[PDB]
């Protein structure tokens, strides 16, 4: 059943997930080629700027969305808040994001995502942190990045961190992986498994600081399966959104990138 | 002992929420929504035991047990509350400490006391002084954040598990380390539980928060609901939540169109 | 190599000023005053490569070569600029870094890149990645102060002099210390120069500033003139200044009744 | 085949293992109830023992013969596997030849034992490929069991903590002790180290030996010869491990042994 | 290149053991046991060996003869080249004559070996003109192979990191190990350090010598009991570093090590 949740997330490759806080928006996201939406109650820029405790979103607003778009719907559940998760599985969302963008609810432990028949997406900033979330049940990893700044510098750090040590791992002396696992503080099986496969045995995405087409495409060029975006804090949400989507599906095509970035308006 | 009788009184709260009120209006609402008790409170500035005319008014406006807080170590304040004949006293680190070296000698009262804690020794030490009930202090302030609360419930429950399965020979050294009375440690081991009702408190703000504490293994929660948009609605939900914690479809409905939390 | 061809393209800028513009109006002014190029810029907040519609508009409004900046390590941004067919890309630490561990692999582009530097190893490291031109970073910000710029030009030129006259046996250890590729070090020694066009930038604000950089031995300057009172006038003067740097009587006239600098 | 080596090592439960440096010593040890012997010819650099010596011992006794390799010195272990030892001890008592990596024990047919100071360490030697764990104490010939008791208690105690821990909290527990998560769940469900667990270091008397056993170990190592009459001392310790919960047995066993070390 | 040529000269030593001698007698012993070459020495301040010595040893044997110069002692090297040794070891085992600069080995015709503790150090020696790299272990006669192993590992390890590394990230990699980027890029392609790579430092037993070989080395250096026997054993060990059966018979009764 893990194999299957993993599988369920394969459908997302080459995808651009978008954060939303209402139907109008979610409608805008699909209406622009957003492979999935991730409903909330505040976008991360506003979370940083407006403070307060950020928690799961109210069912209502999660339902009013899931009933306005055909594409998968995700929702955030405070790290460690297994009961917020529950309430989400019940309500019938496609994916749950145990999101460090929301107010950490347990400093010592993450939700046990296995005890769920619904697939989880966890944040990460490096290989270990990713191999640990996967062991807890996460089916689909993403990068922590930097949430609510419009600066993409941290996603880059992270993406590179992980791909980096992965490549280090791929060609490591077989007798040296043990030690590598200790220093990574990660489960030896999952390591050897990432070694064999040369990548993260689950769908990997970029998140945090993606603000222009060039950003999204850099992630893809760096080696990501897709990107997250939090788009509505810009000037014309549609154009930009369609552009970012177009960007991920033509990431290796400069000529098109130039086209899709043309007069998109003021970013964040 | 008269201690068991008190421990016994606090058991009839198991499976309930305890709401914090500062008027009569607020108490008449909490009881309506199904609170199994209301704790009377004043509300920077120095915070003390609330006025007796107010503790008197609530006690009257509701049929549920009435609790009131006393400053830590303020045994005279506690004598007054007892005199007023309220059902429980909470020696509450939420208001202004009055003795930073000593808590009330709770064995000198007829009233069952509650004390807050952040870990197991704190709880066993409060108990040994005569607390007949414990609550994991958590994040004081009106922070609406359960983290510290979860941290503190986790520390406790977990510390008790370690204790439960411990080699008897090591329990001495364990008692020394958490700074708790050995025999109350040995007790807690025998029963694999803290010998008193154990509630969660601090930062509970959503049906979900409340049900999480219960699933962590608590006997109920405190909520401090009137800094919300629909206090009756939200309060009902939290009661329902605590009452049906293992029921996600129920938890889902309670959380629906709830209005703004804090 | 295709590298010499690029190095070659940047040589036709020798003896010029490169002005920073953010509109079409500003570009049509810089070219009028005799700028041998204009670099297109956005302008706290995060600073990125400017909009292509704007890089397109300038490219059209002027007959002088067009430069644009890309964030450090933002190779996709650079791919876009190349695609737009601008003449030069400046991997610019002036806007928001995008990769703090790696710069663009500039050998993967047809475009000649510029990179900033504060010392010799920084410049040789940028070159080895494929910079075809160097500029002494200086005081970023719009500080109007050349000090850091002079500091950085001085460090460079001087470091090269030390290198020039060095015992060949010691150049290895020298290469290690400034953290630069030995063979590009050995090159720089052979030619007693940095194998690429070397401009000054940062804090240039007066004809005099501009002529000082030139006298220090640079190949030209960047100026970032529109936060002044008469940008055309001042800009003319700086061009004249750079063009006639060793002529004090000329420098004097250019500086006359100039209006307020920044 | 790992379960095969794990299974093999089990035939040591109940035993005392004696460090010998000659045939004359390996014999005394067998002829006193040693359930196995561990060969070495012993500051300076201490290495694998001489293959000749090992053959003499192996021939001079029927009990399983064990030998020492330096940590991370696989080849020394290839050699030992070649001469056909029944067990190889990748032992820190001997000059470490790799400070960053241990022998990849799953590349060998022979069963490996390793040392540990805590649960995490044992679980790491095991994932590497040890089929048996010994809890060390003093690496120096000190005759003091203190550190040994520390490490046996530490080991047992974490296993007990883990034995009853909320499933949701094992992950973080596996992080904090830097152990492979699944060997930690295996260890939880079993309530014990998935391999044979011997005490080692400082054991000098019947009481010492019998204390480790009462503490939960499956047997003990001893290094006896540091004494007045090693034959009597050795039988004593064996008997001690054999009858560990019987105080009258232990009193008799300890009576007039001569001086220890 | 004249460097390529030098790199070729050391490649004859591939697969051998290099015994460290300080007499004619030792050099003979060493030669019979099958030492691919011998490195001359004397044993305070340790210097280039005495040219009478290096001449008696050259005549006494038929295998390549090496000798040690002090780090940065370019003259000492000029001398060795003149009396026609086959290889020069600019060796940190004898006293350092220049703390900041190494011999500019390119200015020589005789091929140089240099020590190293990691990849940055090795490449740096190579740029200066080392044609061969030897790991460094314990500089003393500690008969302990530990540091040696650490340094073969670090080297083998970062090369493997290097081979697979994103090309854009190699510049920064070059900087962090203070290495000439263009040798780092060569090394990456070759998935190897472009010269012979001998372990040295604390090889005391056949097992040790063989371990070094199984870790990827091209050969080893080696510094009472029964020298000829032990020497034969270590040579045998490097020649059959995969035959645990031969490693076994080889090591049997080699008498006491150091």
């Amino acid at each position: 059943p893990f194999s299957v949740k993993v599988g369920l997330a394969q459908m997302l490759r080459g995808g651009v997930i978008m954060d939303v806080v209402n139907a109008e928006q979610a409608r805008i996201a699909e209406e622009a080629g957003a492979c999935a939406v991730m409903a909330l109650e505040r976008v991360p820029a506003d979370i940083r700027a407006q403070g307060g405790v950020a928690r799961m979103s109210d069912p209502q607003m999660i339902k009013e969305i899931k009933q306005a778009v055909t594409i998968p719907v995700m929702a955030a559940a405070r790290i460690g808040h297994f009961v917020e998760a529950q309430i989400l599985e019940a309500i019938g969302i496609d994916y749950i994001d145990e999101s460090e963008v929301l107010t950490l609810a347990d400093e010592d432990h993450h939700i046990n995502k296995h005890n769920f028949r619904i697939p989880f997406v966890c944040g990460c900033r490096n290989l270990g942190e990713a191999l640990r979330r996967i062991r807890e049940g996460a089916a689909m990893i993403r990068t922590k990045g930097e949430a609510g700044t419009g600066n993409i510098i941290e996603a880059v750090r992270h993406v590179r961190s992980v791909n980096g040590d992965i490549r280090v791992l791929r060609n490591m002396d077989d007798d040296e992986v043990f030690t590598f696992a200790k220093k990574l503080a990660a489960p030896y099986d999952l390591v050897m498994q990432t070694k064999q496969l040369g990548r993260l045995p689950v769908v990997q995405f970029a998140a945090g600081g993606v603000a222009t087409p060039a950003d999204a495409a850099l992630m893809m060029q760096l080696g990501c399966d897709g990107v997250f975006v939090g788009i509505f804090k810009s000037g014309d949400p549609a154009r930009r959104a369609r552009a970012i989507v177009q960007a991920v599906t033509h990431y290796s095509d400069p000529e098109m990138l130039v086209e899709v970035s043309c007069g998109l308006g003021e970013a964040m | 002992h008269p201690f068991s009788v008190k421990v016994g009184l606090a058991q009839v709260l198991r499976g309930g929420a305890i709401v914090e009120v500062s008027s009569v209006n607020q108490a008449k609402l909490a009881e309506s929504a199904g609170a199994c008790s209301v704790i009377v409170s004043d509300p920077g500035g120095v915070r003390r035991m609330p006025d007796p005319v107010l503790i008197k008014e609530v006690k009257r406006a509701v049929s549920v047990p009435v609790m009131a807080r006393a400053r830590v170590g303020h045994f005279v304040e506690a004598q007054i509350l007892e005199s007023l004949a309220v059902d429980y006293i909470d020696e509450s680190e939420i208001i202004s400490v009055a003795d930073d070296d000593h808590f009330i000698n709770k064995h000198n009262f007829r009233s069952p006391f509650i004390c807050g804690c952040r870990d197991t020794g704190e709880a066993l030490r409060r108990i040994r002084e005569g607390a007949a009930m414990i609550r994991i202090q958590g994040d004081l302030t009106a922070t609406g954040n359960i983290a510290e609360t979860v941290k503190n419930v986790r520390s406790l429950m977990g510390e008790v598990r370690v204790l439960n399965n411990m080699d008897d020979d090591e329990v001495f050294t364990f008692a020394k380390k958490i700074s708790a009375p050995y025999d109350l440690v040995a007790q807690t081991k025998q029963m694999g539980r803290v010998p008193v009702v154990q509630f969660a408190s601090g930062g509970i703000t959503t049906p979900a928060d409340a049900a999480l504490m219960m699933q962590l293994g608590c006997d109920g929660v405190f909520v401090g609901v009137f800094d919300g948009p629909d206090p009756f609605k939200k309060l009902r939900s939290i009661v329902q939540a605590v009452q049906h914690y293992n029921d996600p479809h129920v938890l889902a409905e309670m959380s629906s169109g709830l209005e703004n939390a804090m």
